[PDB]
């Protein structure tokens, strides 16, 4: 159930396992736990050592170079909550340089309330990618898990699937398991943070992590808000006071803690706002008999004496030592060598201070985007200045954009000069505004505020260029902006045009194809766009190119990013035209839409034409041998320096000349396709070739504006009995026993018939064949037999067309006279 | 001669209004 | 893409720059 | 001839032509001529005004905004020499903003001794590209001729060719002409500078430009060295002294010039080294009676009091005002906004000074490569410092590489701090050496000498990386260099490899394909090259990538550029194999060498094989119908910052952890081709198809190492009478008048004979034909005629082969019995 | 009319300001 | 010089009279 | 040209890196 | 598994000596 | 042996210097 | 801290004793 036994305040264990045996009788650690620096240790020194009683840790857990430890599943088999009240360099779980460690094994870790997890330099640690930290820690983007065995090698991670839950991480579902035999317990979304039981039932509203029986505060394992009498409560009822943000205590316990410090060497506890806090905040003073903080009859701030008069803020834990401070009796150095935005936890610890007796220095703060976390910073006395007599030292801040919101924020620097160098995203406008507000305008000397490094990567030209004449064509865009001239019009070396296609409106500022535009002659400067793609929206804005000025402000002018879309036109040719004739009169034609729509495609045009049969087939003798009828580079850097130098040299010569000279004396079938890519075609002749003309056309009513077609050919299937001969077989016998055979031709064949074959066989004799071609059939009106032996024959006739061979006609019997 | 000036080279806007009324 | 203008490209470019006042070519 | 009349010292003319009339009586201008600022002038105000007498100008000629002037061919039709003793901003001929000027017309300008020519902003000036300035001015690379009509428009330049000489300028020969009627006079190379006459004869050795009669000093027009009594002399004979470096004068004239200054308001002339110089140099003093400079009995320098205690050096004319100075009582600002190296003329005027009472400032000196022109600069007193207490202010020098040669040069800065910023090619080694030599080591404060701007574009890693294991293969190169470690080994973020193919040895330093190489684990770091082209030499060197350090020196390590050439291999396939049979037994085969030699190609292999005639031609009946026999990108700066920041963050966490934890307690026919790309092939059958196997092979004796072949086919020409039938025509007549014809077959035809045709015609009747195929000829042993009418026939026989139709045999007569 | 005057515009400003009397150059 | 007076600073009408006869 | 190694490229690369001491593949 | 590690990815020199005696 | 000691090498340097007696941490 | 003493500056054998029992 809840926490039994002792409380074992924060402890550190080193150099052996001898002193760790004092964690046996306590379940919750009221502080931080550190197991580190164990070299004379062996893997057999941890099997018999286990701490099932430990449940929750308040500050953090640190593990640094403990040899022989392979898994935490035995040391802490029931650790479930790390509150993270006090972090170790903005981290709540640090595992650093754990040699011989192979798996985490913290299979009960459910919630990490505050902080992050860092795992680094563990050459044998695996089962790291199989942990869903999003279910454990809220802000998972701040975790730093690098240089392990999960990426250096390919160590296997076997989560039993025949039960470990699978959750999506990036784009795939993977099973979650701490070890080879323990699955990461995942609760349903109905149990937000209170946890679930074995059967998946939500615990009490005041619960956290795990519980024995659902919907019962007294059967939980880790309290979400506070602990009291084995029960989790939202707030401490009277006469109990909050203590360490995790449990409720009476006045006697806090008094004993206070007296144990007063009568000894410390955190002399007091009472304020129904809490037993270490030090009373600003504006209150502890009394003699009672410990409750009465408000003072005077504005007494909380001074925080910084040792050595210089404090470096580099993490959440360093800033937290200034929590509740109002006046700082020292100097602050803000250096977050990071990559994750800590302003959320920085404004909670800082931002309550008003005065700084020394200097404020912000150096190499990569992650900071603004100094707005100083909510109440008003006075910088500068009684102790940075070397070189500086009271505000900003340097090498790669993402600093805003110093303060000067509309409502007041600032007053008493002494010391300013310094701003290598702030690529902090512009001179903010610096000068802060100079005016602070009152140190006439205090800085040259090169204290840099010019080629402050804001060199930020667009703050603070002057608007207005486009004056824009119109678009097929593949060109015409641009015209109002002319711009600095006071020295020769300083304008020309304009620079940035363009980029954008499907949607909101586009970033500052790809980005560049073209250099000369200044006009003193006619708007303008420029003509070329090499565009039709029906595409582009982002356009112009940024001036002025010569640098070391003395005064350099200069600035730029235009808002306008969006222009070029017009539509005829699309491309439809792709992949394929035609298939599944039936004797039906053809299915399939195609792909053109790759260049150049607008919205509205309709398609398909044309057909029956191909006339080749003339030579009607005038070829195919009974002869040989009768095989077919069965149908950015501008390099030194270069631009050359134009810069030449343009400056021309002005230098002009100025020298002017100074010297002047002395101041004293029809075919078709159809319309609607949003379809195929068609079934009716009314087609059987076994005939067709020519298809296919177009994709995006405009019908206001005249068609569309391109050339795609051509393809297809042949329909033939009929069954098209080639078969119909009609009775008619024969004539002359005086000289000449047999003249006649038969009705197949009026409607599959295209055309090339030849006929007649098979006459006298009874008992062998079959005789004779080919009759088109010309023979026309000349003889069928067949003519000369010189035949007496007897009775059997005559069968077949017709051969383009489709193939037709069926033979019924046998016919004729008898020639014997004489 | 517009051809000789920007069919082998690149002509900007400024030297294009000179061919206008 | 971004290259010199020759022929029809030139005539469209000149029609773009001028034509309200008039160009002879 | 030589110069007559007056000397008219340097004059300036403004606002009208009224005061130009005093140039009428003088031929030489002893100074500078400036015609400028004439707005109320017309083109008709210059036709009647001419100065044919003017010959040469000592200092320079300047022309600035004179309206109505169209050509100088009338103003100065005889100007020939501009000595350039005193320049106008390192220029000897300045023509600036000459509106209405169309041509130069200085058709007698032969030599410009010193300086350069600047022509700018002349919208109508033409005939500029038709001038060979190399024949006029020595250092032609310093000329600046931009923004004229020669490039803005296409104004014609007509030089009469039917006489203007043509000289090569870049890669083409173009005629030279000042105007449409004047050719630029060019002398033969035998006349180096003395000039030539009309017929091309060299003038005297002491002559210059032009002369009337060759080999006569007294008939010249412009003296090369000095002028005296209408004669050009190398040196002034006694008792004459040099004056203004162009003429010789007696002591009386220089005394009168000296007395005209002493007894009036100046250039109080003296005598020194047989010269009448304005001010005597250091170590000499003028006497009372005589003007000769006696050496002083003491080291008195020539101090040069700079007005306002600050002088800006920006051109040759500004530096020339300090000529002969030894101690400067002021401050020098060196700012040559240029692009041309002026060190040659800067060391002549400067470099004689030893002390500088103020500060020395070098700002925006683009063209300077070194400060070595200060030959004798020893002491910089710094009695007047630059704002911010600086005595040596170097800033924004884009090409400054060397300050001084510290092996022999001494320097001593008395007061003032140092300053070095934005010198991309000046490295910290030179700065620190100068700090040590000058004695101001413990005088500079932080940010006075920058780190990320000084030498950021120069390779001065001043530590050698030695390659340890190099070996090459087909297309891979293996590289291994000795491991390098800074004192903080975590600062080494990895190595960077630069490679580039180089046909020849000497290659530049600092293309250059880059690959990022991780540091090793502490095994030499090394790297394996992939994607190479065989038999190619590459330039290899490795430059380390270390984390920046703001406090100390950053760090450095790089390797000398080594050169490795990969091995040779089999070449590519020979290209374009074409075979032509010009003769019945000869075939010429032509090919191109392979595009990938991969070494030196030694020999070629060509193979042949006779293709056997197709079998079906021997078993085809070609007498039937159907007898048609054929008649055979750098990772974006954004990413690299991310790796830099992450690498620094890991070290920051490591340092925080270490600080927290540790507490300091108190066989087929072939042939071999030798360097040839074609072959004539003998011993070939007539009219036969051959298959060709062609190889290019670069190794013969130590086993052939070469690739696959290219295949092509060719057919030889046929013989003339190969298809003709030889042998007598033999016939037999049977009892039934059956004619059996026999003829000997053409044993050796063009491949094979497909058929024979026999033409028998009875006398008075018509010709009868009969085709005899191969099988018919074999079966009947020729021809067999059955059922022939009585009479006498004429029989001719022809043979048809693959080549074509053979000639008919001689007629043969046979008579069949009539019975 | 009050503005910065540089280069050619400076020359035109001087010519419009004076030029009926002419520019000055030291004797 | 006139440049430092006019192009960098601001010149008045009276100041330009110093550069005339 | 600068892409991963697969097959014969890998075997030549491994023969380049090692083979004086020996590699099994 | 050399194939799975640098036939679809790029393997540097260091993880190639690990396949050696 | 005298050199810069950073990170892991620093930890090994401490372990070789002492460790028969153990590292020190404040009571 | 130990880092500023050892990694940046130079530590001796005696100095490292202060970090031991």
């Amino acid at each position: 159930h809840l926490y039994p036994g002792e409380v074992c305040p924060g402890m550190d264990i080193r150099n052996n396992l001898t002193r760790l045996h004092e964690l046996e009788n306590c379940s919750v650690i009221e502080g931080h736990l550190q197991i580190l620096l164990m070299f004379k240790t062996r893997p057999e020194d941890f099997r018999d050592l286990s701490f099932p009683k430990l449940i929750m840790i308040t500050d953090y857990l640190l593990l640094f170079r403990v040899y022989g430890l392979e898994s935490l599943k035995d040391l802490f088999p029931n650790l479930t909550v790390i509150r993270g009240s006090r972090l170790f360099f903005n981290y709540a779980l640090v595992i650093f340089e754990m040699v011989h460690l192979k798996e985490l094994g913290l299979y009960n870790l459910m919630n990490i309330t505050r902080g992050s997890v860092r795992i680094e330099k563990n050459n044998e640690l695996c089962y790291l990618a199989t942990i869903d930290w999003s279910r454990i820690l809220d802000s998972v983007e701040d975790n730093y898990i690098v240089l392990n065995k999960d990426d250096n090698e390919e160590c296997g991670d076997v989560c039993p699937g025949t039960n470990c839950p699978a959750t999506v991480i990036n784009g795939q579902f993977v099973e979650r398991c701490w070890t080879h035999s323990h699955c990461q317990k995942v609760c349903p979304t109905i149990c937000k943070s209170h946890g679930c039981t074995a059967e998946g039932l939500c615990c009490h509203k005041e619960c956290l992590g795990n519980c024995s029986e659902p919907d019962d505060p007294t059967k939980c394992v880790a309290c979400r808000n506070f602990y009291l009498d084995g029960q989790c409560v939202e707030t401490c009822p009277p006469p109990y006071y909050h203590f360490q943000d995790w449990r409720c205590v009476n006045f006697s316990f806090c008094q004993d803690l206070h007296f144990k410090c007063r009568n000894s060497r410390c955190h002399q506890y007091v009472i304020h706002n129904n809490k037993c806090i270490p030090e009373c905040p600003s504006g209150y003073t502890m009394n003699s008999s009672n410990l409750m903080c009465t408000p003072c009859l005077g504005p007494c701030p909380k001074v925080c004496q910084i040792l050595e008069g210089e404090k470096t803020i580099d993490s959440v834990t360093s800033a937290q030592e200034l929590r509740g401070c109002t006046v700082i009796n020292g100097s602050l150095i803000i250096n977050i060598r990071g990559g994750n935005n800590l302003a959320a936890e920085l404004e909670a610890n800082l931002g309550l201070i008003e005065e700084i007796s020394g200097f404020l220095k912000i150096r190499r703060s990569y992650a900071l985007v603004s100094l707005s976390f100083f909510r109440k910073l008003h006075l910088i006395r500068g009684e102790t200045l940075e070397i070189g007599n500086y009271s505000f030292y900003a340097l090498d801040n790669q993402n600093l954009r805003q110093l303060w919101d000067w509309s409502k924020h007041n600032l007053t620097i008493t002494q010391g000069k300013l310094f701003f160098h290598y702030n690529p995203k902090l512009c001179l406008s903010e610096i000068h505004k802060m100079e005016e507000v602070s009152g140190t305008k006439g205090r800085q000397e040259r090169n204290d505020i840099a010019l080629k490094t402050n804001g060199d990567q930020a667009s703050c030209e603070n002057e608007l260029l207005k486009f004056s004449f824009i119109r678009t064509s097929f593949d060109k865009i015409l641009l015209r902006w109002e002319p711009y001239w600095p006071p020295d019009f020769r300083d304008l070396l020309g304009f620079m045009l940035f363009y980029k296609e954008a499907p949607y409106q909101n586009v970033t500022e500052f790809s980005w194809t560049v073209v250099d535009i000369d200044p006009p002659q003193r006619s708007h400067p303008g420029w003509l766009m070329r090499g565009l793609k039709p029906w595409t929206q582009y982002a356009i804005f112009v940024k001036t190119l002025v010569t640098f000025s070391d003395e005064r402000r350099t200069y600035g002018a730029k235009s808002d990013i306008i969006y222009v879309q070029t017009d539509a036109t005829n699309p491309s040719v439809p792709l992949d035209p394929i035609s298939v004739s599944n039936s004797s009169s039906q053809i299915i034609l399939k195609w792909k839409p053109p790759s260049d729509p150049n607008g919205n495609i509205t309709h398609y045009l398909v044309y057909w034409e029956r191909q006339a049969e080749d003339s030579e087939l009607f005038e070829l003798d195919y009974c002869l041998k040989g009768l095989k009828l077919p069965s149908r580079c950015p501008k390099t850097d030194s270069q631009i320096l050359k134009e810069l130098e030449e343009s400056s040299f021309r002005k230098t010569f002009e100025d020298y000349l002017h100074n010297v000279v002047f002395v101041p004396r004293p029809h075919r079938p078709f159809e319309k396709v609607v949003n379809k890519e195929s068609l079934v075609i009716s009314g087609l002749r059987h076994f005939t070739g067709y020519r298809i003309e296919l177009q994709a056309c995006n405009q019908d009513s206001p005249d068609e504006r569309c391109s050339v077609a795609a051509y393809v050919s297809a042949r329909t299937m033939p009929e069954a009995k098209a080639d078969d001969i119909v009609g009775p077989v008619t024969h004539e016998i002359f005086e000289n026993n000449v047999v003249h055979l006649m038969w009705q031709e197949p009026k409607e064949p599959n295209g055309l018939i090339v030849l006929y074959e007649v098979s006459y066989r006298r009874y008992g004799d062998e079959e005789l064949h004779l080919c009759v071609s088109r010309k023979h059939f026309a000349l003889e009106r069928g067949c003519r037999l000369r010189g035949l032996s007496p007897g009775n024959y059997s005559v069968r006739v077949r017709a051969t067309s383009l489709a193939g061979n037709g069926s033979w006609t019924e046998p016919t019997y004729f008898y020639v006279t014997d004489y | 001669g517009i051809e000789e000036q920007c069919c082998t080279s690149i002509c900007s806007l400024y030297q294009l209004e000179n061919y206008c009324n | 893409v971004n290259q010199h203008l020759c022929g029809s490209h030139l005539v469209e470019a000149l029609y773009l720059v001028c034509g309200e006042r008039g160009f002879f070519y």
